[PDB]
C-alpha cells in the first residue's frame, strides 16, 4: 500500500487466481478467451492482473514470422483465426485506450482505479540498466517459479539486462526504415506497436507522479522531485553526455539526412534470438510501400521526442533537470540542426505535417520556428514567430518582415551549379512556414492576411522568373498554391 | 430440489456383521458413525457391490460367497434411488423411485432383478442395472469415488512429488487415455513397413490427441481452482502444479506468518494433512459424479486437526446439491461445525 | 479451417495504389474538415475495389459454390488503414440509397475476409469510425449478407472486432429468445454438427439470454455424446470452453 495500491475485493480476487492459474498450464488460448468473451458486454471491467501484463507483454513479443511452428504447437485448432501475438497486442491496446479515459460513467471507480494499479506495478518493473515480488498475499501467482514464455524468456526480465533498454529503442528504430522482409517485420508487428505502449504507459504514470507524489514546495526541490520521475529514469538510459548530439542521432536513426556523426553508428543487435529469420511456412501477404515505411516511422520519432519536451517542461525557469542533466534549449536546436538537414524531403514532411495536430503541440512549434532559424542562417536573424502565435497582426507583421528581408526568395546569379541542393534547401524553409500557418489557423480558430498574402505573390513569382532564367525545364518550388487554399 | 439420482433407503439381509439392516439417508453429505469393528465397511461394500462391483473387485472378499456371515445360507441387497428431479428416466413405467435387488445364494447364479415403485420385478439383467447406474451418472466402475478404508488409506498417506500425480492421474481416469492413445509408437510406426490408402487410421489418431489435451486442460484446471479455495478455511494461500517433464505434482503454500511461498514438504504434519485432505477433495471435483463415498479419513491427522477437515469437508460438500456424499467415520462429529444447517443428515 | 470467404481473391495493383497514396497523404493538411480531385484514376468505387485485387461484378455470399471455402490463393494486399482510407472518400452521405447500401455492403464484405482481417492494425480506429456513420439497426438488418441460421462463423467473427454488437444481432437471428437458442442448439446437435456448434457457443454468451456464471443444460447435452474418446476434436473443445464459460462472473 504504498501509492496507488488498491486492495482486492473477493469479487476480482477470483478472476485473478483463475487467470493465473490457467496460465500456469500453459494454456494461453483461454487465457485470452477469459478477457475478450466479456469485454464489451457488461459494466464490469474484468481487469487483467498486473503479472498477466507481463504475460501479454511476452506474447506480444512472438509473431509467426519467425516463430509459427510454436504458435501451432500450443493450440493446433486455432478457433479464433488468429495468433497468440496478435490478440495479445489487440488487448493491451484495448485495455490502454480504456485507461487513458477513467470513464465512470459506465463502469466503476473502483475497477478503474485498480486496472491504473495493474499496469503502474507492470511499468513498474522495467528499470532500465546501462552497459519476483507479488505485493498482493490473497494469491500465489505464475512469474514466481516460471520464468519463460514459448521460449521467449520475458519483457520485464530482459528488458532489465545491463544495455537492453537502449538496444531495443535502436532495434525498433534502425528497422524501422528497412526493405528486407526479416528486418523491416521485427519492427512493424513486434516492437513498434510495443514501444507504442511502453511510451503511452511511461507518460501516463509521469501524469500521476507529478500530483501524488508534495504541494506547497520550494522550487529549487520540486526540480529535485523530477530526478527520480519515472520520465527520468526512462530518459537516463541514453548512456552518453552528448544530448546535444546523442538524443539528435539516436531519434533519427536510419534516417538519412548529412549524417556526420564520425563515431561509428550505433551496433544493433536483435532482442530474441531468430528475430530476423522469416520461416519456410509463413509467407508475408501486405505490401507496405516505402512511403507509409516512412510515415508510421517518423510519427513514433516525434512521438519519442514529444515525451521529451513534456518532462523538460516541467523544469522551473530557475534550474536545470539533475538527472538526464539536459536542457530544453539545447535539444531544440539539436532537432533542428538535422531536422533541417534531411535530404529525403518527403521525410521531412511526413515528420512536421502530423496527424494528431492537437495534443503534439507545445513542442512542434518550437522545432519549426527552431528550423526555420537554422535554414535562414544560410540563406539569410531573429525569430519571434511562437510569441506571436497568438496575435495574428504580430505574426503577419513578422513574416512579411521576412519575406521582405529576401530569405524566401532564391539566392544569388549561382543557378545551375549548385541547383539540387539551393531548391532543397529552400522549400525545406518553407515547410516550417505551412505548419506554423496552419498551427495558428488551428489556434486562432484581415487587412494584415492580404498584404501577406500579395508579399508573398510577388515572392513566388520572383522564384518563377528565376527558374524561368535558369533554362530549367520545370517548374520551382511554389508556395501560394497552398496558403491560398489554406486561408480560402 | 436436488436432481434425481440420490438413494433414499438401504436394506440388508445377513451380512457381514448386520443380520437385518436397514438405514436412509438423505440427498446432501451424509454421515453415518459407529466405532471400529461395527460393519462400517460392510455397509460400503455392499452399496459398491450392489451396483457394478464384481467378486474380486475389492480385494478382501475372495468371491461372492465369502460376504455371507457363516452360518447363513443367502444375502439379500436392496437398494432404492430418488427419481422426482431432472433424470427421472421413463418415470411412467415404475414411478417416483428406482429399486434394485441382489440376490446371491449359496449355490447358484446372482439374480440382478430390477423392481418398480411397488416393488415388483420389472427386468433382472445385468445391463438393465447398469444402464441405470450409469445414467444418473453414478460413477461404480471408478475405484476413487467409492473409496475403500484401505484405498483411500493409500492417497491420504505419507507420499512424494510423483506419487500424488500418480494418484490423481489414476483416479480422473486420465491414466486411461494416455494409455488407450499412447500405443501409437508401433500403430503409426510398426504398422506402414510393408513396401519400404491405408494411412486414414494414423489421420483418425492425430484428431485424437487434440481430444486428449483438451481434455487434460479444464480437468486439471478445475482441481486445481478447488484447491486454492479450500486453503482458505485456514487462512492460507497456494496452488498446485502438475509437471508432465517429471509427472510431478508439487503443491505450494504460503501462510500467514510466511512471506513466501514454500514447498509442502517443509511444514508440520497439521499443514501437510490439510493439504492432502484438499488435493484429496479436489480430484473429485473435475469428475462429474452424483455419489461419493470415503472411509477412515482418521488415518494420520489428529482429533485436533481431523475437527478441521470435518469442517472443511462440511462446507465444501454440504452446499453442493448434486453430490450425495455418505462419508463413513465412527466417532460422532456433530458439535463443532454448522451439521445443525439444513444439507446435513447425521445417522447412527 | 483454411478458408475464409477472400474477399480479396486477384494481386493488387501495388503500383497506381503506390501513386493515390503520395497524391492523398499532401491532403490531410490542406482539408480534414471540408469535403474530391486527388483520386480520378477510379471514378467509381467498383473501380477502387479493382483496384485493391477484386474481381468483376463485386455482393453477396451464397455457399452454393463453397464460397466461404475458398483456399488461400496468396496474393498480396495493401495495407487495411489506406484501403479503408481511400474508401470513406466514397460515401456521398447525402445521396441516393442505393449507392449508400453499396458502400456500406462493399465495406462489410471487406471487413471479415481472413486476409483483412488477420492483417489489421490494433490501432483498430478507423472501423469504428465507419461504423458510427450507420445506426445498428440498419447494421444488422441490411447488415452482413450471410445467411442467418447455419452461419455463425462469421458471426464470431463479427463480434470480435464489433463486440457491442453482441446483443444486437442476437435480437435479429433468433426473433421467447431463450428457449429459441436451446431450439436451434438441438438442430446443430441431432446434425453432428460439432463445428458450427462450437461457434454457436462462441457468440450468443454473454448476452442478456444466456449469461455467464454457475447460473443452460448444454454441459450435460454434451457429455452423454463423448464415449468414442475418439469421436471429434471440436467435441472436446466445445465442453472445456463451456467449463469455463461456467466459472465467470
Amino acid at each position: 500500500g504504498a501509492h496507488y495500491f488498491v486492495e482486492l475485493t473477493e469479487k476480482h480476487l477470483l478472476a485473478f487466481e483463475m487467470l493465473n492459474s490457467m496460465c500456469l498450464l500453459e494454456n494461453y488460448d483461454h487465457v485470452l478467451l477469459f478477457l475478450e468473451c466479456q469485454f464489451g458486454k457488461s459494466h464490469n471491467l474484468a481487469v487483467i492482473p498486473f503479472d498477466i501484463i507481463l504475460v501479454l507483454f511476452t506474447l506480444s513479443t512472438l509473431s509467426e514470422y519467425y516463430k509459427e511452428p510454436i504458435l501451432r504447437a500450443n493450440d493446433p485448432y486455432n478457433t479464433s483465426r488468429e495468433t497468440l501475438s496478435r490478440r495479445a497486442l489487440k488487448l493491451l491496446q484495448k485495455y490502454l485506450a480504456i485507461l487513458k479515459e477513467f470513464d465512470s460513467e459506465q463502469y466503476n471507480l473502483y475497477d478503474l482505479e485498480l486496472l491504473r494499479c495493474q499496469f503502474f506495478l507492470a511499468i513498474d518493473t522495467l528499470t532500465p540498466k546501462k552497459q519476483f515480488k507479488n505485493p498482493y498475499r490473497s494469491y500465489i501467482s505464475c512469474l514466481e517459479q516460471r520464468n519463460t514464455i514459448l521460449g521467449n524468456r520475458l519483457l520485464n526480465l530482459k528488458l532489465n539486462e545491463p544495455g537492453e533498454f537502449i538496444n531495443m529503442i535502436l532495434w525498433t528504430l534502425s528497422n524501422s526504415l528497412q526493405e528486407s522482409t526479416p528486418l523491416f517485420l521485427s519492427s512493424h508487428e513486434i516492437w513498434m506497436p510495443l514501444l507504442e505502449i511502453l511510451i503511452d504507459l511511461f507518460s501516463c504514470r509521469q501524469d500521476y507522479f507529478i500530483q501524488h507524489e508534495a504541494q506547497n514546495v520550494s522550487k529549487s526541490l520540486f526540480v529535485q522531485r523530477l530526478s527520480e520521475s519515472p520520465l527520468a529514469v526512462f530518459f537516463e538510459s541514453l548512456n552518453t553526455r552528448n544530448f546535444a548530439n546523442r538524443f539528435s542521432e539516436y531519434v533519427f536513426l536510419n534516417c538519412d539526412y548529412k549524417l556526420p556523426s564520425d563515431n561509428y553508428a550505433t551496433p544493433v543487435h536483435p532482442v530474441y534470438n531468430g528475430e530476423n529469420t522469416i520461416v519456410d511456412t509463413y509467407i508475408p501477404t501486405i505490401k507496405c510501400s516505402p512511403l507509409y515505411k516512412s510515415q508510421k516511422s517518423l510519427a513514433l520519432r516525434r512521438k519519442l521526442i514529444g515525451s521529451c519536451f513534456k518532462l523538460l517542461l516541467r523544469v522551473p525557469d530557475g534550474h536545470r533537470l539533475i538527472t538526464p542533466r539536459i536542457v530544453a534549449d539545447d535539444v531544440i536546436q539539436g532537432i533542428s540542426r538535422t531536422l533541417a538537414s534531411f535530404n529525403d524531403i518527403l521525410q521531412f514532411k511526413k515528420f512536421f505535417m502530423t496527424e494528431n495536430l492537437s495534443q503534439e503541440s507545445y513542442f512542434i512549434p518550437l522545432l519549426a520556428e527552431g528550423t526555420l532559424s537554422e535554414i535562414l542562417k544560410d540563406t539569410q536573424v531573429i525569430l519571434t514567430l511562437v510569441e506571436n502565435l497568438s496575435d495574428g497582426v504580430s505574426f503577419c507583421n513578422e513574416v512579411i518582415g521576412l519575406v521582405k528581408s529576401k530569405c524566401f526568395a532564391f539566392t544569388e546569379q549561382c543557378s545551375q551549379a549548385s541547383y539540387e541542393e539551393a531548391v532543397l534547401n529552400i522549400e525545406k524553409c518553407d515547410v516550417c512556414l505551412l505548419v506554423l500557418l496552419r498551427y495558428l489557423l488551428h489556434l486562432i480558430g484581415a487587412k494584415e492576411q492580404l498584404e501577406m498574402l500579395h508579399a508573398i505573390e510577388k515572392n513566388d513569382s520572383g522564384r518563377r522568373q528565376w527558374a524561368k532564367a535558369l533554362n530549367l525545364g520545370n517548374d520551382p518550388p511554389l508556395l501560394y498554391p497552398i496558403v491560398s487554399q489554406m486561408f480560402g | 430440489e436436488s436432481p434425481s439420482g440420490y438413494i433414499k433407503k438401504v436394506i440388508l439381509r445377513n451380512f457381514m456383521c448386520h443380520e437385518h439392516f436397514e438405514l436412509e439417508l438423505g440427498s446432501r453429505l451424509n454421515f453415518i458413525v459407529g466405532n471400529n469393528g461395527s460393519g462400517k465397511s460392510a455397509i460400503l461394500t455392499a452399496i459398491t457391490i450392489g451396483l457394478g462391483a464384481k467378486a474380486s473387485e475389492t480385494n478382501r472378499g475372495s468371491s461372492l460367497k465369502d460376504l455371507i456371515r457363516e452360518g447363513c445360507y443367502s444375502a439379500k441387497i436392496i437398494l432404492h434411488l430418488d427419481n422426482s428431479k431432472y433424470g427421472a428416466y421413463q418415470q411412467g413405467i415404475f414411478g417416483n423411485e428406482i429399486i434394485v435387488e441382489r440376490i446371491i445364494k449359496r449355490d447358484g447364479p446372482a439374480s440382478f432383478s430390477l423392481r418398480s415403485e411397488n416393488g415388483k420385478e420389472i427386468s433382472n439383467k445385468k445391463k438393465d442395472i447398469q444402464t441405470v447406474v450409469d445414467y444418473f451418472s453414478v460413477p461404480v466402475s471408478n475405484p476413487m469415488c467409492f473409496l475403500s478404508q484401505d484405498a483411500a488409506r493409500s492417497f491420504l498417506t505419507a507420499s512424494t512429488s510423483q506419487d500424488k500425480y500418480s494418484h490423481f492421474m489414476k483416479g480422473t481416469l486420465l491414466q486411461e487415455i494416455t494409455e488407450n492413445l499412447l500405443y501409437a509408437s508401433a500403430i503409426h510406426d510398426s504398422a506402414q513397413e510393408n513396401m519400404a490408402a491405408l494411412n486414414r487410421l494414423h489421420n483418425s489418431l492425430k484428431a485424437r490427441d487434440q481430444n486428449y489435451k483438451n481434455a487434460e486442460k479444464g480437468t486439471c484446471f478445475d482441481a486445481d481452482m478447488d484447491f486454492r479455495a479450500s486453503l482458505k478455511v485456514r487462512k492460507f494461500s497456494g496452488n498446485l502444479s502438475f509437471i508432465k517433464d517429471t509427472k510431478s505434482l508439487e503443491i505450494y503454500i504460503l501462510t500467514t506468518n510466511d512471506e513466501k511461498a514454500r514447498n509442502v514438504d517443509t511444514l508440520s504434519g497439521g499443514e501437510k494433512s490439510f493439504s492432502q485432505m484438499a488435493l484429496l477433495l479436489a480430484t473429485w471435483k473435475p469428475m462429474r459424479s452424483r455419489i461419493i463415498a470415503l472411509d477412515q479419513f482418521d488415518v494420520f491427522m489428529d482429533q485436533v486437526n481431523r475437527k478441521i477437515g470435518t469442517t472443511l469437508i462440511v462446507k465444501k460438500l454440504k452446499d453442493i446439491a448434486r453430490t450425495q456424499t455418505i462419508i463413513i467415520t465412527p466417532q460422532d462429529i456433530g458439535k463443532i461445525a454448522d451439521i445443525d444447517s439444513s444439507g446435513v443428515s447425521i445417522h447412527r | 479451417k483454411y478458408k475464409d470467404w477472400h474477399f480479396i481473391s486477384k494481386n493488387c495493383h501495388y503500383e497506381q495504389l503506390m501513386d493515390l497514396e503520395m497524391k492523398d497523404t499532401a491532403y490531410s493538411f490542406l482539408f480534414g474538415s471540408s469535403r474530391e480531385f486527388v483520386h480520378l484514376k477510379c471514378p467509381s468505387i467498383t473501380n477502387l475495389l479493382v483496384l485493391f485485387g477484386v474481381n468483376q461484378e463485386k455482393l453477396k455470399i451464397n455457399y452454393e459454390k463453397k464460397e466461404n471455402s475458398r483456399y488461400d490463393n496468396l496474393c498480396t494486399i495493401f495495407p487495411v488503414n489506406k484501403m479503408l482510407k481511400f474508401l470513406m472518400y466514397f460515401y456521398s452521405d447525402d445521396d441516393n440509397d442505393d449507392v449508400r447500401e453499396f458502400f456500406l455492403k462493399a465495406f462489410i464484405c471487406l471487413i471479415l475476409d481472413r486476409k483483412v482481417f488477420n492483417a489489421m492494425e490494433s490501432d483498430h480506429r478507423l472501423c469504428f469510425k465507419v461504423l458510427e456513420l450507420f445506426n445498428e439497426a440498419h447494421f444488422i438488418n441490411s447488415y452482413f449478407e450471410i445467411v442467418d441460421k447455419n452461419d455463425f462463423f462469421l458471426h464470431y467473427r463479427l463480434l470480435q472486432i464489433f463486440p457491442h454488437l453482441q446483443s444486437a444481432l442476437l435480437r435479429r437471428r433468433f426473433s421467447t429468445i431463450q428457449q429459441n437458442i436451446i431450439k436451434e442448439f438441438n438442430e446443430f446437435f441431432d446434425c453432428k454438427n460439432y463445428k458450427n456448434l462450437l461457434y454457436f457457443i462462441l457468440t450468443m454468451y454473454g448476452s442478456k439470454f444466456i449469461p455467464f456464471g454457475p447460473k443452460e443444460y448444454f454441459k450435460d447435452c454434451i457429455l452423454d455424446i463423448s464415449n468414442e474418446t475418439t469421436n471429434d476434436v471440436e467435441i472436446s473443445i466445445l465442453k472445456g470452453i463451456l467449463n469455463l464459460f461456467s466459472k465467470i462472473r
